[PDB]
């Protein structure tokens, strides 16, 4: 083939930037889940497994990364419950 | 991906954590016991402190590690609570980290290990709990002036072992007073 | 160019100046061989893994092989192992003292120059104090052979020599080298090592071992004839097969018929040859090489017993005993050539034929040690183990004094040495402590071998021996640093043993000190 | 669990191998020498056994501390222990080292 | 200038102790994935070119050949394995090599190795002492005939493969193949071929030796098959018209001459037939091919000949009929012709197939393969191989053990029991030799595919409720006996396997300073 | 997960693949928290789908006891409005992203 306009370079981008966010996330489901070390830009450490406060930490400039963001913050404002999931 | 900090995990994550722990340990670890050997401590001025106490040392000590001022934290609630024994609970918290990153490369999944040590922790109470001694020596027998003999035979105190000890046993028993509910 | 190089003015030989200290990077030298045969010395010292020239693998814990297959291409080291030859005469035992004791003479004495002393009163130190050594051992002599022949006796002696070398075979072969050994004993002067000759044989184990008079072979006898006692034996180290002259005899071969021809002509060789053997009346044959078909068949038509030898140096011996000579042709009739034996026969010991040649008129000292073993790198240490032990009964055959061993001796007599020291003013009372101290370097060797920590031991046997109490060794134990008396446990060792041990290492270690310079030649 | 537990009594084992080193002496000798004492006392009652037996440091051998006097408060070693356990259950809970 | 080694490696010490360590690591990581039935394979390719392809750890210590020399120890004492037992081979390499693991790290804490040793010596005597307790002989027991019981252990060791469905009738005949044999038992005598096609039911059991009979010559309605007392002949000789071997060229100017040429080269072919007919040879098996002319010789004669083949089953048939293999035609004679009772030549697969019956000498007897594929037929070849060596041990020596790491657990728990009585330093060494033991029964459950850590703690746990015989099983996932499963393996294998295993590992430890001579 | 690949045969065209790949990817949440229990997550999503298949809802994942049982014994309950907004909002966001061919940058 030839595609002189590529727009699945952008999708591929897109993908793995929003991957990258729930691979990490994802080890704090459950009651069980393991918990995290955030260091603020700082020094300032803390341990929490609730993930919609890491995400808040995260700040992430890709923008599918940002939609995710807003899409936990949408599912604690209807139902709150089920951040995570 | 972009963001504005570093992000890492894996194995290598709590081997780090792990050896922290080990430094820490290891810097109390030979000065435990009475001939525990002493250890200079050094500012930023370059004055130096010596003592061999463990608890004096973790106070001044100063090493920058998200999980080594866990352990240091820990060693005040164990000074607040009763005052003994923070060296030995920085020493085996260090061996449990150790032994248990050995289980984790035999991809035993870390809940099993935490299950372990909750149930080995609370047998570990029960067994001591039947192993115990209530106060005793204290009417009809005298086992309590070789209480003291002990401690005096490291010293040139020693040298008459009844004679010496025998008024510290007749100390302590003159001094009590309830002042309190019994 | 300016500057130009320091003390070298001689075809490039490397010389060490006023500050590099030419004897102390000798001494290193010399220490470095120490430490590899230091950790074979005991019962527990640790097997050494020797790659040989023909890359051939082998394990032995033996010191004078360690010697042989390592190279050692240093001048002044080479003067330790020159001094490690002369160990062997006189004496069998005692090589792994001299490469141990040697090098603590030199390590203590780079402590004294260092201090400033002179390297002459250095020397004249060792000197001094090794005569005292001389008059104090025959002090230190417990107890000495009853003489009395006995395989109790014998074996009992052979504990001690065979430790160090074969461990766990201990009580077995010590019977069995005592039964050679007692049998030359009734000759006065005659008894020598080679009389007794070992000859290895692979099979189940050591257990299955045993001892045979004469001139034991593994090899069968290619012949039926039994027993002989022919004393004429004619060895040829030439394979049998069809006689060809040393000139020309072009053999042409075009056909069938003549093929046929040829080949029994073969047969007629190989008939005038043996024939002319009987006609000098030589029952006896050895043969260096391989054996025809048809030689078997005339060998019994003549009733001529044949031996077939694969080995050469089974094949020295027979020359240096009965006197027969290999000749290189096919069998030569020389009757000034042969040899003289008295009886020949052959024998099965432990399911396998075996050839035996000894001397039923004349009395002898020929004995064999037939061995057993599964892997031939075991098995040839046992060969090592035994020349060892009959060298140890070599000496006994001059006068007969025992000394303590275990370290016990060298305790003993490094306490009576220090005395002399104090009580010496001058200089020399350096060398002479240090001379003292030497002898411990044996009992923390032995000690570090046996995992027992070397500061606890060498205290005990100050204080046991300070006391009075004699005969006082290191008990050989893991878990245990305490010591036990050596007379009631059965260990001693040889006087004449450590006699020419003390002198032969004391020149090699002032040899050395002599040497101040190293300086390459050309012819 | 057993991994888990039998592991927790290997990591025990550091105050008695601590307190030998310090002292100037094998630590691999006194501590089996321990292990062998303690053990018999659970085989059977019986009392030719020894039970309840310490480590002298003084003279770096096996003592009765009941009758040498060497007592420490119940609080002490009970307490020890489960802060000790929750730190190496802090510390292993996390998986992750985020910055920002 | 002066140097004592001038290139002579050589080192000592602690650092020259913990390389041979690792060098015998490497040497048991080959053979490691191979232990098990079901174990993976290995594919070693020589200068040749050509691939060997099995799980045979002593046929991969072969072409191996490690220049390592601490390598080389491990692999003589697989040898010495082989002379004593025959089997077990990956078991010793891969055990010895793991007391060295466990004991690494004691080494550089600065404990001797004298120590060690005296622990490998005083833990192994204890050891062959309980296995000699646990092991029971069983011969009349419940009074069950001993061919029923030697059929339910092959049964077992072939279930779970492609032959499980008809291992019912495998089972029987490899118990009968075993009783036609005579008090000396030996492997090598019983031979396997192979027939493509047909289903595995049509698998073939005969008494006699039988080989695949490649000649395609011509020759064909003649030479009847059925003899009653036939005289068999070992040749090599060709008979074939035309040969690379023997021709005849001769060079003349005379034309007559021409038709005494061409007739003496027909009279040499004509003369080794002769030879053969002279010593009234009915049965002529050639290991090179026949020739057309020759086969119409003897069928006019009323002889058979067959040829192609192969000179491994000519050594069978030689230790079968009673004769011996002779190369030419000339000393053919009655010392080597042999004799059978019936000859047949059979047409099951639709090739041409010949075997012997009732012959006097012979102690061998040959096995048909019938399936599918060449590769159903290859791995069922060495599958019912190990059935006959379950049956041929089980004869032989009457009192066993329980298999599948049974017996390596119960020598761990009754060794960590004993070191805790014990004070000193041999406390950790035995306590690590028992946990050394317990690697067979973990890599029966890698190679298996099954979860090691689940399966080895709950079988722990069961041996501390007294059962000493229960095991891994190989086929479903859970913690079986193996005794009533009748899985079976000699005591004295067992003993000789941690003999040569505490040896192998006790003078690796022994071993100092390793020196070198350039040459 | 498991009725979806029932409706995904019933299906044509690009919708067979395209509605597996849904319901393949509803499995990594039960691999999940069985992951974070100490189990093997691969065995225990397999066990899952049998019981599934032939009993009801009832089986699950308890994080409690580290094993398959009850869920409603185990008093394990959540209301569904958290499940369906769970996978209406999700879908909305999934195929807002499909949707971007390229981002523009202004000023």
């Amino acid at each position: 083939y030839q595609d002189r306009d590529k727009p699945a370079q952008i999708r591929f981008s897109n993908i793995s930037a929003a991957k990258a966010v729930a691979d990490a996330i994802r080890t704090s489901l459950g009651p069980k889940g393991m918990d995290k070390m955030i260091q603020d830009g700082k020094g300032d450490v803390t341990i929490t497994n609730d993930g919609a406060t890491i995400l808040k930490q995260m700040q992430v400039l890709h923008p599918a990364a940002r939609m995710l963001v807003e899409l936990s913050k949408a599912q604690d404002i209807e139902a709150g419950d089920g951040t995570t999931s | 991906l972009s963001v504005f900090g570093d992000r890492s995990t894996g194995e290598t994550i709590r081997s780090q954590n792990v050896m922290a722990a080990a430094s820490i340990a290891n810097i109390v670890k030979s000065s435990l016991g009475p001939v525990g050997l002493d250890k200079m401590l050094v500012d930023d001025i370059g004055d130096v402190t010596i003592t061999n106490d463990g608890a004096t040392i973790l106070k001044l000590l100063e090493v920058e590690h998200p999980a080594a001022k866990v352990l240091c934290e820990l060693a005040d609630l164990q000074d607040k609570e009763v005052g003994d024994g923070t060296t030995s609970v920085v020493i085996i918290a260090a061996e449990l980290l150790k032994n248990a990153d050995e289980l984790v490369k035999q991809k035993i999944h870390p809940t099993s290990v935490i299950s372990g040590y909750r149930l080995a922790c609370k047998e570990a109470v029960r067994y001591i709990n039947e192993n115990l001694i209530v106060n005793t020596d204290e009417l009809g027998r005298d086992c309590l002036i070789n209480a003291a003999k002990t401690s005096m035979s490291s010293k040139i105190i020693g040298i008459n072992g009844d004679f010496f000890a025998n008024m510290v046993v007749d100390a302590v028993l003159a001094i009590k007073y309830t002042d309190i509910r019994g | 160019k300016a500057p130009g190089f320091a003390q070298m003015l001689k075809e490039g030989a490397k010389h060490f100046s006023g500050l590099e200290e030419a004897v102390y990077r000798n001494i290193q030298a010399c220490k470095e061989l120490a430490q590899t045969t230091r950790t074979a010395y005991g019962p527990n010292g640790m097997n050494k893994m020797v790659i040989n020239h023909l890359e051939k693998l082998f394990v032995t814990n033996d010191a004078a092989t360690i010697l042989r297959e390592l190279e050692v291409q240093h001048p002044a080291a080479k003067m330790i192992v020159m001094a490690s030859h002369m160990q062997e005469q006189e004496v069998g035992d005692g090589t792994n003292f001299v490469l141990v004791f040697a090098g603590a003479l030199l390590e203590l004495a780079e402590e004294l120059l260092r201090i400033g002393l002179s390297v002459s009163e250095v020397i004249e130190g060792y000197e001094i104090a090794c005569r005292k050594a001389h008059e104090i051992l025959p002090n230190l002599v417990c107890c000495s052979a009853k003489n009395l022949r006995d395989i109790d006796e014998v074996s009992s002696l052979l504990r001690t020599s065979i430790m160090s070398k074969q461990y766990g075979n201990e009580v077995f072969l010590a019977k069995l080298i005592a039964q050679a050994c007692v049998s030359i004993f009734p000759d006065s002067g005659h008894f020598n090592v080679d009389n007794i000759r070992v000859c290895k044989i692979l099979g189940s184990g050591i257990s299955s071992s045993s001892v045979l008079h004469g001139m034991v072979f593994k090899k069968e006898t290619e012949g039926d004839v039994t027993s002989v006692k022919d004393a004429k034996i004619a060895v040829y180290s030439c394979p049998f097969d069809g006689m060809i002259t040393e000139t020309k005899g072009t053999v042409l071969i075009k056909t069938a018929e003549e093929l046929m021809n040829f080949s029994k002509g073969e047969e007629n060789l190989m008939d005038a040859q043996v024939k002319a053997i009987a006609d000098t009346g030589a029952n006896v044959v050895v043969t260096g090489g391989k054996v025809a078909d048809m030689a078997l068949h005339y060998a019994n038509k003549y009733n001529i017993m044949l031996v077939r030898l694969n080995s050469k140096w089974d094949l020295r011996r027979l020359c240096k005993t009965v006197g027969a000579t290999a000749l290189p042709r096919l069998t030569p009739p020389v009757l000034e050539e042969m040899g003289h034996c008295d009886s020949v026969y052959l024998s099965e010991v432990g399911d396998t034929q075996v050839v035996v040649f000894k001397h039923e008129k004349e009395d002898g000292a020929i004995s064999t040690i037939v061995l057993r073993g599964s892997t031939d790198n075991l098995m040839d240490d046992i060969e090592r183990a035994v020349d060892d032990g009959v060298n140890t009964f070599k000496v006994l055959t001059r006068d007969k004094r025992l000394v303590p061993g275990g370290g016990a001796t060298e305790i003993e007599l490094a306490k009576q040495i220090t005395s002399y020291g104090e009580t010496c003013p001058g200089l020399e009372q350096y060398a002479i402590k240090k001379f003292a101290e030497a002898f411990e370097a044996i009992p923390r060797a032995l000690a570090e071998n046996s995992g027992v920590k070397a500061n606890e031991v060498i205290s005990k046997l100050y204080a046991v021996h300070q006391e009075g109490n004699k005969n006082v060794g290191l008990d050989i134990e893991a878990e245990v640093p305490a010591v036990k008396d050596m007379l009631e446990a059965g260990i001693l060792d040889t006087y004449l043993g450590k006699y020419w041990a003390i002198k032969l290492a004391t020149n090699a270690a002032v040899t050395v000190l002599r040497v101040d310079q190293i300086i390459m030649a050309k012819p | 669990e057993q991994l888990a537990i039998a592991e927790f009594a290997r990591s025990l084992l550091v105050i008695p191998n601590t307190l030998a080193v310090n002292a100037a002496q094998d630590s691999t000798d006194l501590v089996a020498k321990l292990r062998a004492f303690h053990n018999e006392a659970q085989v059977n009652p019986e009392r030719k056994n020894l039970k309840w037996i310490g480590l002298d440091l003084s003279n770096g051998k096996p003592r009765d501390n009941k009758q040498a006097g060497v007592f420490e408060p119940t609080i002490v070693k009970v307490k020890s222990l489960k802060f000790a356990t929750e730190a190496a259950i802090t510390i292993l809970r996390i998986d992750d080292l985020i910055k920002l | 200038v002066i140097l004592l080694k001038e290139g002579t490696d050589s080192s000592q010490g602690i650092p020259q102790l913990v390389s041979n360590i690792s060098a015998c690591q490497v040497i048991a990581e080959a053979v490691r994935t191979t232990l098990g039935p079901r174990g993976m394979d290995k594919l070693i390719v020589d200068g040749r070119g050509k691939a060997t392809i099995s799980n045979d750890g002593a046929t991969i210590l072969k072409l191996l050949d490690v220049v390592h020399p601490a390598a080389k120890t491990l692999v003589d004492i697989a040898k010495s394995q082989d002379a004593e037992v025959g089997d077990g081979t990956t078991s010793v390499t891969l055990l010895a090599a793991e007391f060295l693991k466990q004991v690494k790290p004691y080494v550089e804490e600065g404990l001797h190795p004298q120590i060690i040793i005296r622990a490998f010596r005083t833990a192994t005597q204890l050891a062959v002492n309980k296995i000699k307790e646990i092991a029971v002989t069983v011969k009349k027991a419940d009074k069950v005939e001993q061919r029923k019981l030697l059929e339910k252990c092959a049964m077992t060791a072939l279930s779970s493969k492609l032959i499980s469905q008809q291992k019912a009738f495998f089972a029987k005949m490899v118990v009968d193949a075993v009783m036609m044999l005579d008090d000396l038992l030996q492997l090598k005598m019983i031979g396997i071929k192979k027939v493509q096609g047909g289903a595995l039911e049509d698998s073939q059991l005969v008494a006699g030796v039988a080989f695949k009979k490649t000649f395609s010559y011509a020759g064909f309605e003649m030479q009847p098959k059925k003899y009653h007392n036939p005289k068999i002949a070992l040749l090599n000789v060709e008979l074939e018209l035309k040969a690379e071997k023997d021709n005849a060229e001769i060079r003349v100017h005379t034309v007559e001459d021409y038709q005494a040429i061409v007739d003496a080269e027909w009279n040499i072919l004509y003369d080794k037939l002769e030879k053969i007919h002279h010593s009234g040879a009915k049965v002529v098996s050639s290991k090179l091919p026949i020739g057309d002319v020759a086969t119409q010789y003897f069928a006019d004669r009323d002889m058979f000949c067959a040829g192609r083949v192969p000179e491994e089953d000519l050594k069978r048939t030689m230790m079968a009929c009673g004769g011996s293999i002779q190369t030419s035609v000339n000393a053919l004679s009655a010392d080597v012709l042999g004799r059978c009772q019936v000859f047949e030549e059979t047409q099951i697969g639709g090739e041409r197939y010949n075997f012997f019956t009732g012959c006097p000498k012979a102690k061998t007897c040959t096995f048909i393969l019938r399936g599918g594929a060449e590769q159903f037929m290859e791995e069922t070849e060495r599958s019912l191989h190990d059935a006959i060596m379950i049956v041929r041990r089980a004869i032989k020596n009457d009192s066993v053990v329980a298999g599948g790491g049974a017996i390596e657990m119960e020598l761990s728990k009754y060794l960590r029991d004993y070191s805790r009585t014990i004070p000193g330093k041999q406390q950790l060494l035995i306590g690590a030799y028992a946990k050394a033991l317990e690697i067979i029964p973990r890599q029966l459950c890698d190679n298996a595919g099954f979860d090691a850590t689940n399966i080895l703690n709950k079988l722990r746990a069961r041996h501390a409720q007294g059962g000493t015989w229960y095991g891994v099983d190989i086929n479903n996932e859970d913690i079986a006996d193996n005794f009533e499963a009748f899985v079976w393996e000699p005591a004295m294998v067992r003993i000789n396997a941690l003999t040569a295993a505490s040896e192998a590992a006790c003078l690796i430890v022994s071993v100092d300073e390793t020196i070198k001579n350039p040459r | 997960a498991l009725r979806l690949t029932e409706y995904s045969r019933t299906l044509s065209g690009m919708e067979s693949y395209c509605v597996r790949a849904f319901a393949d990817a509803m499995e990594v949440i039960p691999s999940t928290l069985a992951e974070n229990a100490g189990l093997n997550p691969i065995s225990t999503v397999t066990e899952l789908r049998n019981r599934h298949a032939q009993g009801e809802k009832t089986a699950g994942i308890n994080v409690r006891k580290g094993g398959i049982s009850n869920i409603l014994e185990e008093l394990v309950v959540q209301p569904l409005l958290v499940s369906v907004s769970a996978l209406t909002l999700a879908t909305e966001t999934v195929r807002s992203i499909l949707k971007i061919d390229d981002v523009v940058n202004t000023r």
